[PDB]
């Protein structure tokens, strides 16, 4: 770290045997969904006789 | 070749992208200094 370097956008101190070339970003979100619902019903009889 | 002297004198940040640097056209990625930058 003799002639102690620093990255161009100075926010680090690289050692003087390395050089940097700055770039990036990347991300990706994704999601899914699934629902359901069911029902039913009834029946009836009746007879009143005589 | 230490820009820190005048980056210290005047408080501006050094540009990051610089042309004087070799470049592999096959792998397609920067390689190293060629033209010196004082």
């Amino acid at each position: 770290y003799t002639n102690c370097k620093t990255t161009e956008d100075g926010q680090y101190i690289i050692p003087d045997e390395v050089y940097t070339i700055p770039q990036k970003e990347s991300n990706l979100e994704m999601n899914s969904e699934v629902l359901e619902s069911w029902m039913n019903y009834q029946s009836t009889t009746s007879l009143s006789i005589n | 070749t230490g820009f820190q002297i005048c980056k210290n004198a005047l408080k501006l940040p050094v540009l990051e992208v610089l042309p004087g640097g070799g470049w592999d056209n096959l792998r397609n990625v920067d390689m190293g200094r060629v033209m010196d930058l004082t």
